[PDB]
């Protein structure tokens, strides 16, 4: 063999940020108690 | 007989979706008059159900157990009562929807011995069920190991017409679009392969259900290609999407 | 106006029934922005229960809130949905009853429910790896924890709902996984982990942790045996190193995967792109000196390929785990020859290092060696 160094390829693996959820927005518009008119709900339907 | 459920459906249809409220009086009533009921008007009232069961939709899952039985027993190999369910099958996959993988197994012995011994003019009730199994949709994930021989063997039979044998590639043209097909991948492409040969009219059909199934297949379907390009030389086979997918797969790329 | 509120870093979560038409609608607002902009894409993260077209299932077996609960107690519906299948057959006594009782936590691996939540964080971090382009993979599944978690969850709902007419939607549009073959690994799986439940609710019999791990361990290893071709990568690289968070099969893992770098740089590389560096660094903080002997190995064979690694070694103070190793006539010479490089690496050109290594008497213990 040649007295030479590999040549280092592009090491890509490192990832550029780090992301950080600050905070969560959670927007519930359930209605309980009340059905939407736009669905005639089944008599069983699903309560959870 | 006639005029009184004519008037049903009129009702129904006029209501909308508050006819869900009446369902509980009609239904046990209405199937024991099918049980009860002989010659036409059992076509008839299995005509008119299906309008109902197309209104009432999700609600009839409580009645359909029942309904299913009362299928399963005036399932008889005469051609005309064949046809009738068959359309009042393809009512009840668009009702449940998800739902109907619990009551289709009760239907497959029917619908096998459908295929087995089909005496319709040109197998034009094998194809209404074709067209049929095109609805079932990721119904059929359980059952199709069972379903799919019968339909192998359509457009295989030389015998068999070649209407009914486009149908039958059709039909696997669009289950290819919601199953999953890795599995049982001889067991189709050795048919199609020599379907390739025995006919030509067929190569169009045939062709385009083979480049879904690649679709689908994607790198699995490498170990087929060397075989199946030897059919395709052998009689010019030039499909325009099917060299695309053939060399995006072989490239590599995905897309 | 919603997303005018809403600034660029977001994501976007809509349970509804067309669903579809808000992501669609979504992008042509995206769109008209962009159209503005000449005279917010790509950060925005859109995850939908259903087509436009599609409607919400009703069926009472399921909760109402179905696609939020996929997303957030994935273990809590797979199960519920497990006991809804065909396979319930195969399994007899197992209820929703049992489900509803089964015992353990979900951070606890050794109980039965941390058990399942440690398998399917495994799997779904398989699939994810196997099926979507590296790039994509790391941008969803390894930027940052809670997408990577919403995602895994999404592989499932897709499952799920699937077989209620229904297909969810993301944003970055995934290719369809539904039909994987390591979903049926998770049916097993879960068979064996909640066929002793009967034993240890009712008989109270101690929880014998799964085979799953221990089996993926051994695909691994068999693909290693004829492994010298550059074929298709093992399926199974990202279990390794859900595996390498227990000690349980700890030493298995690390002697494979050194075996597997043995391979060629190729896999090296191939290592660093699926993210194993930041748990083998956590490691250096163990004392177990059978654990040195690996390490040194896996460490000789990654800083051989990225030497910039000797910037993050010195931070974390892991050049005195080395040390100690170099300094220690019981560790056999080949070892010893590793050692030597990592420090002869980490040293290399960079003053930082230079002045840390001194201070730990580089120069002495090189001479008694």
């Amino acid at each position: 063999e040649k007295i030479e160094g590999s040549k280092s390829l592009a090491q890509s693996w490192r990832m550029k940020d780090r992301m950080k959820t600050v905070s969560v927005a959670l927007v519930l518009c359930l209605n309980v108690g009340v059905d939407p008119p736009d669905v005639v709900k089944t008599t069983p339907c699903a309560r959870l | 007989h006639t005029m009184v459920v004519q008037a049903i459906t009129f009702i129904f249809k006029s209501l909308g979706l508050k006819c869900v409220q009446f369902l509980p009086q009609v239904m046990p009533t209405f199937l024991n008059v099918i049980r009860v009921c002989d010659g036409a008007i059992r076509e008839f009232l299995f005509q008119q159900l299906g309008m109902l069961v197309s209104f009432v939709k999700s609600h009839i899952r409580p009645y359909m157990d029942e309904i299913v039985t009362l299928m399963r027993e005036f399932w008889v190999m005469n051609t005309s009562i064949q046809s009738t369910i068959i359309l009042l099958i393809e009512q009840i996959v668009v009702a449940l929807g998800g739902e109907f993988k619990l009551y289709l197994p009760q239907l497959i012995p029917h619908m096998l011995r459908v295929f087995m011994h089909d005496n319709s003019p040109g197998r034009i009730v094998s194809i209404k069920l074709l067209a049929a199994i095109q609805l079932f949709g990721a119904n059929l994930d359980d059952y199709l190991h069972l379903l799919l021989p019968p339909i192998v063997k359509l457009f295989d039979a030389p015998e068999a017409p070649l209407p009914s044998r486009k149908a039958a590639l059709e039909t696997v043209d669009r289950l290819t679009e919601s199953l999953d097909f890795t599995d049982y991948a001889s067991r189709i492409i050795h048919p199609i392969v020599r379907t390739l040969d025995q006919s030509p009219e067929l190569r169009s059909t045939a062709m385009d259900t083979l480049s879904s199934l690649v679709f689908q297949l994607g790198k699995k379907y490498q170990i087929f290609i060397p075989m199946v390009n030897k059919v395709l030389v052998r009689h010019r086979i030039n499909h325009q999407r099917y060299d695309v997918l053939i060399c995006r797969i072989v490239k590599g790329y995905t897309l | 106006d919603l997303q005018t509120w809403m600034g660029s870093p977001s994501i976007f979560v809509y349970d509804c029934s067309n669903a579809g038409l808000i992501v669609k609608s979504f992008k042509q607002f995206a769109l008209q922005r962009e159209q503005e902009l000449e005279v917010s894409m790509k950060n925005c993260i859109q995850l939908a229960a259903c087509e436009a077209t599609e409607l919400l299932p009703m069926i009472p077996d399921l909760p109402a809130d179905l696609f939020t609960s996929c997303l957030t107690t994935p273990i809590k519906i797979a199960l519920r949905w497990f006991c809804m299948q065909k396979c319930v057959s195969l399994v007899p006594g197992v209820t929703l009853d049992l489900i509803e009782k089964i015992p353990g936590r979900l951070n606890d691996r050794r109980t039965p429910l941390g058990e399942l939540n440690w398998i399917f964080t495994a799997i779904t971090d398989t699939i994810a790896w196997n099926v979507l382009p590296r790039d994509l993979f790391q941008k969803l599944f390894r930027q940052d924890l809670l997408v990577a978690s919403l995602f895994r969850n999404f592989l499932l709902a897709e499952r799920i709902m699937r077989s209620y007419n229904c297909t969810p939607v993301s944003s970055p549009r995934l290719p369809p996984t539904y039909m994987h073959a390591m979903w049926q690994a998770w049916d097993l799986a879960v068979d064996i982990c909640l066929s002793q439940l009967p034993t240890i609710i009712e008989e109270g019999t101690a929880f014998r942790h799964s085979p799953f791990f221990a089996e993926q361990l051994t695909a691994f290893q068999v693909w290693l045996t004829m492994g010298v071709e550059n074929r298709n990568p093992p399926e199974q690289l990202p279990i390794v190193l859900q595996v390498l968070l227990s000690q349980v099969h700890r030493l298995r893992a690390l002697d494979l995967l050194g075996r597997f770098l043995d391979l060629g740089p190729w896999a090296v590389s191939l290592a660093l792109s699926v993210g194993i560096f930041p748990y083998v660094l956590k490691l250096l903080q163990s004392s177990a000196r059978e654990l040195r002997p690996l390490l040194v190995f896996i460490w000789a064979k990654i800083l051989a390929v990225d030497s910039s690694c000797q910037a993050d070694l010195v931070k974390d103070n892991g050049h005195k785990y080395f040390l100690s190793v170099l300094a220690d006539p019981y560790m056999p010479a080949e070892h010893r020859t590793m050692t030597a490089f990592i420090l002869a690496v980490i040293v290399n050109s960079y003053h930082t290092g230079q002045e840390a290594c001194l201070q730990g008497n580089l120069i002495a213990i090189c001479l008694e060696q």
